[PDB]
């Protein structure tokens, strides 16, 4: 169980600074080159920094001078100090163990960095229920619309996690510096009104959590 | 900088199909420094192949890699459902190390018509001055699909935001969400809101609508 765990990621202003940490375990840390990579919202993978076992550091021109990789072989922790951040620095950052042939054989789960002047904004949660004059047809699809939040992420569950299947939770989309995401859930006809159906929407950046019960619409 | 060009960009494979994808380097790489990663949706990339042809830890035997010079490839002997993922090649011989843009491998399945559902604005949203109309187009295959909005019978293009799920891991279908947002003002000035889905599985659009004044 070699493991790398990144933390420290979050929202920060252009021009700002932010330090990522990557805690290593289950292997002899000082024996390895360590690497930061990042994956852009488009899914492109890019090299960010490398640090040899003895502390030799290497950077691509795009971050050189702005980012600093360092390691602490005592605590087995790798750092990335980010400064003069730009919006192009927005990405998921991965802690990676490198090998002598420059393959990354262990990767962390990643930490997300968002570089923006937009301010943290909690979501509004609207119930999606069929029109009052909609016709009942066995299964019923409901939803929650999660609008006007920043930054990512938001989590959505149904019935605190007990409505598990029949769920489609869509990727958030950013418009005018606010995210919108939706989630749909499908359950059998008689299952609804009868059984309570609620979506639970967490927005940790704003310390927000709210539940929206989905009630049948009535003229 | 070495540029790694992958093809195809996307591939749909039948279950059991022998699949090969390629990675072309703008300059000759020592094969010792050409590796592949697999990234399953929702997860971190994982080392899959290292030094052109060596399988990484935990990687099934149906995987193989080959190549030299500027031309590399990755082969899956028989496509399995669990292989749906993006595959990246990466070179370590030249600084900066670089990755290809990825080949997205998806799985073939029988056609499925979308299940289409339309939803009017909530009272809560109307209270705050907005009006969003949502259409879900769920569990369909193949992935290509078009949604058209109409207000009182006339096509509406601005104010529409679309979002797609990744291929479903349990049934290999795709789903989509389309949201038309206007002001409460504009919404109360029209009656008929319609979303129409054009998909391979029908010879006419699936049309769902509601009138603002339904009861």
């Amino acid at each position: 169980e070699v493991k790398l765990v990144e933390s420290g990621g979050g929202l920060v202003k252009p021009g700002g600074s932010l330090k990522l940490s990557c805690a290593a375990s289950g292997f002899t840390f000082n024996n390895y080159v360590m690497v930061w990579l990042r994956q852009t919202p488009e899914k492109r993978l890019e090299w960010v920094a490398s640090i040899s076992r003895g502390g030799s550091t290497y950077y691509p021109d795009s971050v050189k001078g702005r980012f600093t990789i360092s390691r602490d072989n005592a605590r087995n922790i790798l750092y990335l100090q980010m400064s003069s951040l730009r919006s192009e620095d927005t990405a998921m950052y991965y802690c990676v163990r490198g090998t002598t042939i420059v393959a990354g054989d262990v990767w962390g789960a990643g930490t997300t960095v968002t570089v923006s002047s937009a301010k943290t904004t909690p979501p509004s949660v609207y119930p999606l229920a069929p029109g009052s004059a909609a016709q009942t047809n066995s299964m019923v699809t409901l939803g929650c619309l999660v609008k006007g939040y920043f930054p990512e992420p938001v989590t959505v569950t149904w019935n605190s996690g007990s409505l598990s299947s029949g769920v489609h939770t869509f990727p958030a989309v950013l418009q005018s510096d606010l995210y919108t995401l939706s989630s749909s859930v499908t359950v059998p006809s008689s299952t609804w009104p009868s059984e309570t159906v609620t979506c639970n929407v967490a927005h940790p950046a704003s310390s927000t959590k709210v539940d929206k019960k989905i009630v049948p619409r009535d003229c | 900088d070495i540029v790694l060009t992958q093809s195809p960009t996307t591939m749909a494979a039948s279950p059991g199909e022998k699949i090969t994808i390629t990675c072309s380097a703008s300059s000759s790489i020592s094969s010792n420094y050409l590796h592949w990663y697999q990234q399953k949706p929702g997860f971190s990339p994982k080392l899959l192949i290292y030094r052109t042809s060596n399988l990484a830890s935990g990687v099934p035997a149906r995987f193989s890699g080959s190549g030299s010079g500027t031309s590399y490839s990755l082969t899956i002997g028989t496509m399995e459902a669990e292989d749906v993922a993006t595959y990246y090649c990466q070179q370590g011989s030249s600084i900066p190390l670089t990755f290809g843009a990825g080949t997205k491998l998806e799985l073939k399945r029988a056609d499925a018509a979308p299940t289409v559902s339309i939803f009017p604005p909530s009272s809560e949203q109307l209270t705050s001055g907005g009006a969003s109309v949502v259409c879900f187009l769920n569990n369909f295959y193949p992935k290509d699909i078009n949604v058209k909005w109409k207000i009182d019978g006339s096509e509406r293009q601005n104010g529409v935001l679309n979002s797609w799920t990744d291929q479903d891991s349990k049934d290999s279908t795709y789903s989509m969400s389309s949201t038309l947002t206007l002001t409460k003002d504009e919404y109360e000035r029209h009656n008929s809101y319609t979303c129409e889905a054009t998909h391979k599985t029908s010879t006419s659009p699936i049309v769902k609508s509601f009138n603002r004044n339904e009861c």
